[PDB]
């Protein structure tokens, strides 16, 4: 078993082993995490 | 060249936020753009502006348009005003000095609410941004912030240090503990926004968008985890739209209470608390009509549950104006009669005052006492002009022209009209025609006062421009049924003379300063010049996207100016109709160019609230200024050139006249901070029987312990082996002292165990020799804590693999 | 967009919307303004060539060739009152949420996170509620909230549980949450909950490797016994 995709589209879950449900998350978090996301694409 | 600077600024009234009253009907503090006006009610004459400097147009004037007032809060006590912009920024202005005191910057956008605190030593501001700054004016900090709100605050209410009530455009009623910094109890107001928010001892109103407005009790000493905020009941007032402003005010001699709902549309509405002794003498009442009609008590209970609303509240009066209100607030409140003050979208400030009599007021509709009207005009102009002599400016507006002092900025006259388009200066100073929308064409005599002649069959359709000769005989009026007429003036009355029809709507007529030429602006994006003497076709101009909208002819007769809708200026030559060059002016539709007199420089606004200055040889631009908020719709230049007069959307005219450690380092510095603190604390408890931990605000363990996270794991074991020995004993007693603390222990506990071990492996040479019986101790007890916690960690792995096993093998049983 | 042809076409709310039925026997509500399919009812198996309306729409009824009536009523204020309570209810949950985290009450922050499903606040919950329990797996409390736990908030617990187990920086939660469960209910209740297994499948290498590694850390730290015993000599 590996770590993968969250299940739910209501939750982000890294490879880390870490769950984050959007609702819980500050407006702050979640700008880094679409930034974060955005550097992963752009070199994908 | 030489700078243009804002001499003055004049026109405006109220702008788009509250207004502020005092008491000496007593004076009006409101807002006009980016300064602040104090009105005397009575009187109707401007006291004082609040200008922090900076005129528009200077080198050291910022280079975007200045932020807008949109907030108005005095406290009256200290004779303070704190004023919030456009662009987040609160400046506290001392009335009696009118300064600047202080200035706070923390929003990022329009402040929508302020409120000082019944002391008058904080002062609390809400913004669209949706974050609520609480400040303190003795110390010129913010305190903190309250982030929990997802859109604007719309509104709140803070009479106490514990507590406060906030509302936001997202919906929700928001309780905070202002010393926890917390956000305690939400509930969602309204199915969208929430817009208005009063509270009243135990009593609280918030109104939604739709007619629903609610009723709350505030019981703040609840202690439940909930119900500290309860909906009571739903009472729908008359106006359907969204509800802006409540306000409470309390009669002192009878104790009565009255309050109004702002609406978004034209009126006030007005209500009333109920004593007491009335909602009992009420609930008695209705009981017994409802026994009488044969309801059983349980549907009684009910009913009176669902017309709770209506035993508290009385709807007392409706307050109905000529124009969208933009505030309001109670000014008196007295047994005799109760007064209220508001400003509207159109640019007045208007009193109202209600005699009333116990329950009911004694007249159907409120009395309507002053208005501040003279000194501005309810709709935008559309046109301005300078009269020859530079004295007079008359300023055509949507029925109404008014004409200003350019020196005292007051207006001398005011005429009632139509929907004027164009107006124009005749000779001499004294005499003023119109365009109207409605293809009428109205003269006016400044020191009749009054309008000599109307010509109403002037033009089939709105006459959209309108010019004269020089020698002033003449007149020119294009219009949109596709004809330009020629008039004259004869003793005064026009005569028509002449019809040039031509193919398409017609925008923009110019005449040249030589009288040779006439430049006729097209729809069809062409720009046609004629010979006035014999109106002979001469040229056609082409190259504009979209209609041209304005035009203007150089002193000398030799370049033509035209602007257009597609935000380009072109300048074009008589002598062949060639065009020397088109410049990307503005990023909207240019209104209005015009020559500076006696020189090719010329001035263009548009639609982008910018007002250009350029060359008209070098074809660059000297000067850019931001000073108006909206669009400027008309431009206008002194004959002598001296000063540009310019009006906008936003009911202003402005004149504008000419003037390191690395790791292992950093671990032995945390090591010699934490374990001075240890060694200092241990020897105080003995004999009993820092600045850098305070601000971090951590016990000297977790401060050595997040030193050590820090380290990346690559430079870990390299930065050990450069601490000293003497730094290892420091570093021994450090996870000594982490021993007792078993929730640190636990936390980072395969940390310590990688960290300690590497230590005692690479210098375990010198750590045996030494003879220390207290470090013998200390290693005694370092390994016997260490293996429990390691070992209880085990203990539950082992448990739960064998477990789950277990698991397994049952599900495999019954399934194979 | 009908498949077939249309053979009755009444309006309803007014001017709003448009009810048309078809030989396809699909009822379907368009909007006039913008001339969209906004709904489809989908009750019939043959064609309808009667179609009434009462109260603008408000009831509607319609006849198949088979001779079946459907009759519908309308719901949208019926739907969206369920929403808005259910939004009602989740805005008080999460403020509740965040005072019992604040307060300390990890008991009562559990359940919450569990129905609300919010794993950072659930991990948070259970890694600090260890934390006082290290000054009978948790807290008397916490323990009996886990065992009242249904098989559905089981199956939720394990996954997150299987999550945090596979970093070595947050398994030690994860077991003792296992052990709870283990320790708190009826194994033979636990296997025959369907997808409990797969979910049990993926912890037990972790584990193993989470035992395999601590046990080389207790053999390590006899280096500090053989520090004593030179230190003696």
């Amino acid at each position: 078993y590996n770590v993968g995709k969250a299940e739910k589209d209501g939750e982000i879950r890294l490879k880390n082993g870490v769950a984050m449900s959007k609702e819980e998350l500050t407006r702050e978090d979640k700008n880094r995490l679409r930034r974060a996301l955005k550097r992963k694409r752009s070199k994908a | 060249y030489q700078r243009f600077e804002q001499a003055a600024a004049f026109g405006v009234i109220a702008s788009n936020a509250n207004c502020v009253w005092i008491p000496a009907p007593g004076q009006l503090i409101t807002s006009a753009l980016e300064d602040v006006n104090i009105w005397d009610i009575k009187t109707g004459d401007l006291v004082s502006k609040l200008s922090d400097g900076l005129p528009p147009g200077a080198s050291d004037a910022r280079g975007a348009k200045p932020a807008e007032c949109t907030y108005l809060e005095a406290h009256k006590d200290t004779d303070l005003l704190a004023v919030g912009y456009a662009d987040g920024v609160i400046k506290v202005w001392d009335l009696m000095s009118k300064t600047v005191l202080l200035n706070f910057n923390g929003h990022k956008a329009a402040i929508t609410l302020l409120q000082f605190d019944g002391t008058g030593t904080r002062l609390i501001s809400g913004s669209k941004d949706s974050n609520i700054i609480v400040w303190d004016l003795v110390g010129e900090v913010g305190l903190y912030k309250l982030r929990s709100h997802k859109d604007s605050i719309t509104g709140f209410w803070c009479q106490g240090e514990d507590w406060l009530i906030s509302t936001s455009k997202d919906g929700m009623i928001k309780l905070w503990d202002l010393k926890t910094h917390q956000c305690i109890e939400t509930h969602i107001a309204h199915t969208g926004e929430c817009w208005g928010l009063a509270v009243k001892d135990d009593l609280l109103i918030t109104t939604g968008t739709d007619s629903q407005v609610k009723i709350w009790k505030l019981d703040i000493e609840n202690d439940k985890m909930g119900g500290k905020l309860t909906e009571m009941g739903i009472f729908e007032k008359q106006s359907k739209q969204r509800g802006l402003k409540i306000e409470f005010i309390t009669n002192s001699s009878d104790k009565t209470s009255f309050f109004y709902i702002q609406n978004a549309d034209k009126t006030i509405e007005t209500f009333r608390i109920r004593k007491e002794e009335e909602i009992a003498r009420g609930l008695k009442k209705r009981e017994k009509r409802l026994k009488e009609k044969g309801l059983t008590e349980e549907e009684i209970a009910k009913s009176i549950k669902e017309s709770y609303s209506s035993f508290i509240l009385h709807p007392f009066q409706t307050i109905r104006s000529l124009y969208k209100i933009k505030s309001a607030s109670w000014t008196t409140v007295s047994s005799s009669k109760l007064e209220l003050v508001l400003t509207t979208s159109s640019n007045t400030i208007e009193y109202y005052s209600i005699p009333y009599e116990k329950r009911d007021p004694t007249s159907p509709a409120p009395l309507k006492t002053h208005t501040i009207e003279l000194q501005g005009q309810r709709t935008d102009v559309r046109s301005i002009d300078i009269s020859d002599d530079n004295k007079l400016l008359a300023t055509a507006s949507n029925g109404s022209l008014k004409i200003w002092n350019i020196k005292t900025h007051k207006c001398i006259r005011t005429f009632e009209c139509g929907y004027a388009l164009t107006c124009k200066f005749l000779p001499g100073g004294l005499l003023v025609i119109l365009g109207t929308r409605n293809g009428e064409l109205q003269l006016f005599d400044l020191a009749s006062s009054s309008l000599l002649d109307t010509i109403e069959d002037a033009h089939d359709a709105a006459i959209w421009s309108l010019d004269l000769t020089s020698d002033g005989k003449r007149l020119v009026t294009g219009s949109a049924d596709k004809t330009v007429k020629f008039w004259d003036f004869k003793v005064l009355k026009l005569h028509h003379d002449t019809t040039l029809e031509l193919t398409d709507d017609i925008l923009c007529v110019r005449v040249s300063p030589d009288d040779r030429y006439l430049a006729i602006s097209l729809l069809d994006n062409t720009v046609k010049v004629f010979f006035l003497d014999s109106m002979k076709f001469y040229l056609s101009l082409y190259g504009h996207k979209l209609p041209v909208l304005s035009i203007d002819i150089s002193f000398d007769s030799k370049m033509i100016i035209t602007s257009s809708a597609d935000k380009n200026i072109k300048i074009w030559g008589l002598d062949f109709g060639d065009c020397h060059k088109s410049l990307f002016a503005h990023q909207d539709s240019i209104m209005n160019v015009k020559f500076l007199p006696q020189s090719h420089n010329f001035f263009s606004c548009s639609k982008d609230a910018v007002v250009k200055y350029w060359d008209g040889e070098k074809f660059e631009c000297i000067q850019k200024l931001y000073a108006h908020q909206s669009e400027v719709w008309a431009l206008a230049v002194a004959t002598d050139g001296g000063f540009v007069v310019s009006s906008s959307h936003d009911h202003s005219i402005r004149i504008w006249e000419e003037t390191s450690l690395k790791a292992g380092e950093r671990l032995m510095e945390a090591l010699d901070l934490g374990i001075a603190e240890i060694e200092g604390l241990e020897a105080y408890n003995r004999d009993m029987k820092n600045a850098v931990l305070i601000a971090v605000n951590k016990t000297p363990e977790q401060y050595i312990m997040d030193t050590l996270l820090r380290i990346r794991m690559s430079q870990l074991e390299d930065a050990l082996m450069v601490m000293p020995f003497s730094y290892v004993l420091k570093f021994l007693k450090f996870i000594d002292t982490v021993m007792q603390n078993k929730t640190l222990l636990h936390s980072h506990l395969p940390l310590i165990c990688k960290n300690l071990f590497f230590i005692i492996k690479f210098n375990h040479k010198e750590l045996v020799s030494q003879k220390n019986e207290e470090l013998k101790l200390q290693i005694n007890r370092v390994k016997t804590e260490l293996r429990s916690a390691l070992k209880s960690t085990e203990d539950d792995l082992g448990f739960n693999v064998q477990g789950l096993k277990f698991v397994k093998q049952q599900w495999n049983l019954r399934h194979n | 967009g009908h498949t077939n042809a249309v053979q009755r076409c009444s309006f309803i709310n007014k001017q709003k919307q448009l009810i048309s039925c078809g030989a396809d026997g699909l009822i379907k509500i368009w909007d006039c303004s913008s001339g969209e399919c906004l709904k489809t009812l989908d009750g019939h198996n043959n064609r309808l060539w009667a179609l009434s309306t009462m109260n603008d729409g408000d009831m509607i009824v319609s006849a198949d060739a088979d001779g079946v009536f459907q009759f519908w009523k309308d719901c949208t204020e019926q739907e969206i009152e369920e929403e808005q309570e259910k939004a009602k209810l989740q805005v008080e949950q999460e403020q509740s949420l965040q005072n019992y985290m604040s307060k300390g009450d990890w008991t009562n922050a559990f359940l919450l996170a569990m129905t609300l499903d919010h794993p950072m606040r659930l991990f948070n919950v259970l890694k600090r509620a260890l934390g006082e329990s290290r000054s009978v797996i948790f807290n008397e409390e916490l323990d009996q909230a886990i065992s009242i736990l249904n098989d559905e908030q089981l199956i939720l617990l394990m996954k997150r549980c299987r999550d945090w187990n596979t970093n070595a920086k947050t398994h030690t939660i994860a077991q003792r949450t296992i052990r709870c469960i283990l320790m708190h209910h009826n194994i033979a209740k636990l296997s025959e909950i369907p997808g409990m297994v797969k979910i049990v499948d993926a912890i037990i290498p972790y584990t193993q490797r989470h035992f395999t590694r601590v046990d080389n850390l207790v053999e390590q730290s006899y280096i500090l016994d053989y520090a004593l015993v030179e230190m003696d000599k």
